[PDB]
């Protein structure tokens, strides 16, 4: 006998990755305000798509941990805030705006000098359980133009926005960057997919290339060759 | 109040250590887990899982890349010719990169285990004919003509009786030469009048469950 | 035995490491298909052949299972198949005179990694060639000695199994040796499972008599043989 | 009577010793792009080599310490990188190369500032046992001229490498060193085989300098002397 | 919510600690370990069996290092001629050096038990005649003549009954003389016509079951 | 003497984290609970009104 606990979902899934680069400049067009929201997804960390994509619907916590760090790898003594915001909940707009202190979506406030801040996020789905994939509309209505863009998206899904902050109220003395990194727990699987097998084009469309296809795997002269 | 010492690895964060965390929402209670069909537990129920075998490779005809599911076996023969052929290591390119299994193996380093290759022939009710397929296990080419294969482990297969023949492969391990099936004529492929002179075969792919994967890395398809 | 022929059987015989050479079980062999148990007919007493034993001679070795690849039934059954394992019992017999003197160090040693010169300063990458590292029934003769010719002492090889043979006591040596192996079952051409050792220490003398020349007889045969691919 | 714990093989093995120094200058032909691997072998140590090859089969786990500072032995506040690659897993190319990123790889992230990361690395080899022996070739085919290179080596006793950054993404402001330390546990040895008596000449192959033979141990005048 | 005070000694890492520390691959289950033969256990395993003892020291035959391996014993002697002598500490230069005893005590500090060494005669059938062993316990010179080393601890050893003897070491510690081995012509070397003058003795040395190393140390051997 | 590692997370702090903390005043004892009527227990006992 030998053993089949690597070949398991927890093992399979369960490692922390890159999901989110975050800069924070003192100048430069990418980040102006001195505040970011980050939108959760599973993507990011790109070969975590197609893993994801082998089940149809699924179910899971996750782990954050937020390594924060200069370009050149020094450590500075900034306090950042790291603020979670749930699903439903208003994103901040602009670094003054009161939802940094709307205390109903947690934050989190650590010094550069501590180690990573790391925290626990829930399943936020109101389903039972996750979907990769919906074969329809999410509202309950309409038909003309282009609602076509709306097809496929799974609103459910949604497991809220880290927003990272400074904090204020003047800009920050140090250039900054944060790299966040998520790990599945618990997970539970459900209806089994063929693995993808061309280039993604999209996010949330499993849209391809129709001129540009691919074969599953690499070929060879012939059918009688080695 | 309490005596500790910090030993060595503290504050670090290693990419998969499997620890516990501050919860960001305690008296939050998730949505219920409701029961949901065809729940999968293990990738090894996947790897057991026939899948179609892409034996026939012809890629540059993009248009036409569904003939890779297929094998051609026609009139045009006469016997010992060797139909085809594709080696016996799933987690290496190419036939088996279409296999579920083949591609599961993909995001994995090692592994061993038993695989069993069922053909199904996709011909007329009227067609006959027999075929040998023929394992060739690592070191040793493949055999020279259809008498020297023979001697090894091999399948008489007739579409007499049996539409759907399979190969058990006895073992494959990855102690990184693959082992050899290969099909041959036995004899002509028989047909009246009025009956296709050309047939395809259909392969199809899995391990039993002597089957197992051993330490994971990850694969090549980008995103955006 | 096809020809057993009578030496007195003594406790000469010396067991590997307390272990006597046995089939792989199907539990510890990790297969499912029937392996190949190739009866009486491959455990017959293979005889090398004779070396002659003179006084400038250094030593000279085997290697396990490469002395046998090639020489009968034995051979093609390991050629042919793919994965191998088997025993041995080694019989090393030394005939010669009572006024003859000399002493050998019949020795078995795992995984004998041959170490050639790489230069008189070290002057090479190199690595020996395949006649040397596998020699097959003839057998290959020593070059440096002291050194086992892997910068290794001579001085210790007795930890590794071994029988004296002292030609005023006895003429012969009797080792059996285990499948001693990382895996269960190995290819048969390509990793050299052990090698025979055997060495003159108390050197080879006499008077000018009328033999000058001592033979060395290696009679060997396999012990719990096994095989699993076919072609 | 006495005490026999001290003649273990973990008595004999069981402790860290210095097997990797790691140079990364900000100027030099050592180390240029900034990151460096380092394949793993219990050499480094040099005395390990003679110690281990007493026998022939051998099996153990490893502990790993990182000891990191600049060449004065100053901590400085940089947040660097260590990542492990597995066998099979392919290594980086170059400091923006996916590798990093590729959480198959387990990779720890301390501070300079941080005590030293400590991590311990399973056996690794597919085979039951590493061998420090292997007399025969690893290939199963060919009989050619150079064919001898491959001779001797058994690439099964592969245990990974380790990466180390800065992290990126410009280039350090601190000149960094980092040390890496190496210790056995539950060591299991087999065949034992006499100690090397000569001087040793390359890795993996035990040839020697046949015409410089040194005798095992030291001689004396005469064999009535004292 | 847990009272805790760091005592001295955190964040220390030294070289010898033997504590636990994060798994770089949890999941991952090694290969598992079949059984092999000769699996050693301790160390004093090695330490007590026989190995050759390098007696005769002679460098120069780079040529003929083997040499070094044997006594020569021959007619063109004499009663009571020296033959050889050796002192009975191992881990001191140098004939125990030759030992894989004396070389395993290079990587340990202290020691202290019993050893025996076994002679054994390597001459033609025909060839007789008896030889003293003498052992001299540390304290106290050399015996003068062969006389004065009757009276200390000795052997006669034939060559008409043994071939091999073996001499038991009563017993040797590591508090810092030596003791002292001393091998004597207790008769003439008798030979018949056509029978060698000259004959070689070769001396395997060992351990017993009461021996004990105390402490590591490492030794001085090159690497690349 | 008891080896302790620190875990990423350490001297974060999180807005609703649920743990205790040392209290300003111990051996100081509140003005204890007596009954008042219409004590709501949960916010649902609103909706249903």
């Amino acid at each position: 006998s030998h053993s089949t606990a690597e070949t398991t979902l927890d093992s399979f899934f369960s490692r922390a990755g890159l999901v989110g680069e975050i800069d924070l400049p003192l100048e430069g067009t990418t980040n102006p305000n001195g505040y970011a929201n980050w939108d959760i997804d599973i993507t990011g960390y790109a070969q975590m798509r197609r893993k994801v994509e082998l089940f149809t619907y699924m179910r899971f916590d996750a782990e954050f941990t937020f390594v924060a760090c200069t370009p050149t790898g020094e450590v500075v003594p900034q306090l950042l805030q790291y603020m979670f915001v749930p699903p439903g909940a208003p994103k901040p707009d602009s670094r003054e705006s009161l939802a940094w202190q709307t205390a109903t979506n947690p934050s989190v406030f650590v010094k550069l000098s501590d180690p990573p801040a790391q925290v626990s996020v829930p399943f936020m789905s109101p389903a039972s359980a996750y979907q990769w994939f919906y074969d329809g509309y999410p509202t309950f209505g309409e038909h003309k133009q282009e609602k076509d863009l709306e097809y496929g998206a799974c609103p459910n899904n949604m497991m809220g926005t880290f927003s990272v902050r400074t904090v204020g109220t003047s800009k920050s003395k140090y250039p900054l960057v944060v790299r966040i990194y998520m790990r599945m727990k618990h997970v539970r699987a459900w209806i089994p997919r063929p693995m993808r097998n061309q280039n993604y084009l999209f996010k949330a469309n499993p849209n391809y290339a129709g001129n540009s296809i691919k074969p599953t795997g690499a070929s060879r002269t012939a059918i009688t060759t080695l | 109040g309490f005596p500790t010492e910090l030993k060595p690895g503290t504050n670090q964060f290693l990419t998969t250590d499997d620890g516990v965390s501050a919860p960001i929402l305690p008296n939050f209670h998730p949505t219920p887990c409701i029961h949901i069909p065809g729940e999968v537990r293990n990738l090894l129920e996947l790897c057991q899982v026939e899948t179609i075998l892409e034996v026939n490779n012809v890629p540059t005809n993009a248009t036409s890349l569904m003939e890779r599911l297929r094998f051609p076996v026609s009139a045009q023969a006469g016997k010992g010719e060797l139909c085809a052929v594709f080696r016996a290591d799933p987690g290496r390119s190419g036939p088996w990169q279409s296999t579920l299994l083949g591609q599961l193996c993909g995001y994995y380093t090692q592994w061993s285990g038993s695989l069993e290759v069922t053909f199904m022939f996709t011909g007329s009710f009227m067609a006959t004919g027999k075929m040998l397929i023929a394992y060739t296990p690592p070191g040793g080419p493949l055999p020279k003509d259809r008498a020297t294969a023979m001697l090894g482990t091999h399948v008489i297969w007739d579409f007499g009786l049996q539409s759907s023949v399979t190969l058990v492969i006895p073992w494959i391990s990855n102690t990184h030469t693959t082992g050899l099936v290969s099909i041959w004529y036995q004899t002509n492929y028989v047909v009246p009048i009025g009956a296709p002179n050309t047939a395809y075969i259909i392969a199809l792919a899995a391990a039993q469950k002597n089957f197992t994967m051993q330490l994971c890395k990850d694969a090549s398809d980008i995103l955006q | 035995g096809n020809s057993t022929i009578t030496t007195q059987e003594a406790a000469n015989i010396i067991v590997g490491y307390g272990e006597w050479p046995s089939y792989c079980s199907d539990s510890d062999a990790t297969a499912v298909d029937k392996p190949t148990r190739p009866d009486v007919s491959v455990n017959r007493f293979y005889t090398l052949d004779t070396k002659l034993w003179e006084k400038s001679s250094k030593g000279w070795y085997w290697k396990f299972p490469d002395v046998l690849t090639e020489t009968g039934v034995f051979g093609q059954n390991a050629q042919f198949h793919y994965l191998y394992r088997s025993g041995f019992c080694i019989h090393v017999q030394c005939n010669a005179s009572k006024f003859h003197q000399g002493a050998l160090l019949v020795a078995v040693l795992p995984e004998y990694v041959i170490g050639t010169v790489a230069g008189g300063t070290g002057t090479e990458d190199s690595h020996p060639p395949y006649k040397q590292t596998q020699p097959g029934a003839d057998g290959f003769e020593l070059q440096h000695p002291y050194v086992l010719d892997a910068g290794i002492p001579i001085s210790q090889l007795t930890v590794c199994p071994h029988q004296w043979i002292n030609l005023r006591t006895n003429n012969c040596a009797t080792i059996i040796v285990p499948y001693i192996n990382a895996l269960p079952f190995d290819s048969a051409l390509n990793h050299c499972n052990f090698g025979l050792l055997v060495v003159p220490i108390s050197p080879l003398d006499y008077d000018q008599g009328a033999t000058p020349v001592i033979p060395i007889t290696i009679t060997l045969a396999p012990m719990c043989s096994e095989f699993a691919g076919l072609r």
